[PDB]
């Protein structure tokens, strides 16, 4: 897993 | 009034940390992620495409504050293209004790297939500013935002943990919760982010490299993303890391005993220790780690992740013109 939330 | 809640690591790597929400009437609890880096709190609902839910849900009609926002609707996609929509309504959500009435709830109608396999988040709360708020047509106020009349002080404090579980204050700031003192800084809010510049980097014993790093403060972000150059000199300090293309990133044997890396605040220096960027075998059982700190040349933004953040207690001022307080733990 790994998150990288608003572009 | 003020607010105190649990933010526990949804697993051994810590790639993300979720918090207990209650919303609605009577409360329902949903574990949200907490995320800096957006402005939308929406969470798994009665109305989510069935064979889209694998979590715990919000069900707006066994809510009796639970109110339809007529006409409006959201969809927004995340850093690594995951994404969701639905419809709003707006209800009393309660953080730690802090209790907010009439905040905009963005019932999700149709969810992307991480957030499916994601068991452990049923939601996401954001605590970046509102211009980034997908509801259209009349963009929604974040949680933060809509609480900032009844705070004691119009301040939010993230307190994550390594490998243990942390805390989100609202309305003051736990003075038991660091050392030192903390160190403001300038806040950018021209992209809707807590967006600010470190003064620059040392890694480990070495000398402190003064240059200026615009990034942003995301807890939606596992890792520390910063331009090519720095990362590679962060890495060459270790005999056994290579960048991987399949891992995607930079690798190195788990026996390493890594470096630490030295960010600037202000006059301020903020020391990550080098386990926090030991994030774990790439497969269980593995020789090879995979390295908390990585290039953001592709992603387009410096980003202070989760590995960063943990590193220090940090103060989220939400005055009219916003700052950012950095202490050590």
């Amino acid at each position: 897993p790994h998150l990288s939330x608003a572009h | 009034s003020t607010g105190s809640a649990t933010t526990t690591p949804i697993d051994s790597l810590d790639d993300a940390y979720i918090t207990p929400v209650q919303i609605g009437t009577p409360a329902q609890t949903l574990n949200l992620d907490f995320d800096t880096g957006s402005s939308d709190l929406w969470v798994f609902s009665s109305e989510t495409t069935a064979s889209e839910v694998x979590q715990t849900i919000y069900t707006p009609s066994k809510s009796t504050t639970a109110k339809l926002l007529s006409g409006a609707t959201w969809s927004i996609s995340y850093g690594d293209g995951s994404s969701s929509s639905g419809d709003v309504y707006t209800d009393t959500v309660s953080v730690g004790g802090l209790t907010v009435t009439g905040q905009a709830v963005e019932s999700a109608k149709k969810v992307s297939s991480s957030f499916t396999e994601d068991s452990t988040i049923d939601g996401l709360l954001g605590l970046a500013f509102s211009t980034l708020n997908t509801v259209s047509p009349t963009q929604q106020k974040t949680f933060f935002d809509n609480a900032k009349a009844s705070l004691d002080s119009p301040v939010f404090t993230a307190d994550l943990g390594y490998h243990a579980p942390g805390t989100y204050n609202f309305g003051f700031i736990d003075t038991t919760a660091y050392t030192g003192s903390i160190t403001y800084t300038a806040v950018s809010t021209k992209q809707g982010f807590w967006e600010w510049t470190s003064t620059g980097y040392a890694v480990g014993s070495g000398t402190f490299k003064s240059t200026s790093i615009d990034g942003i403060a995301d807890t939606g972000t596992t890792l520390l993303y910063l331009p090519a150059t720095v990362v590679s000199a962060y890495w060459a300090q270790v005999s056994g890391a290579k960048s991987s293309s399949s891992v995607g990133g930079y690798v190195f044997p788990c026996s390493a005993t890594l470096p630490s890396f030295t960010f600037g605040v202000g006059s301020a220096r903020i020391v990550i220790p080098g386990d926090y960027i030991d994030f774990g075998p790439i497969s269980t059982g593995s020789s090879s780690c995979f390295g908390g700190i990585q290039s953001s040349a592709g992603i387009g933004i410096n980003i202070f992740g989760d590995v960063a953040l943990k590193a220090a207690f940090v103060v989220f001022n939400g005055a009219t013109t916003p700052t950012l307080g950095f202490a050590s733990k």
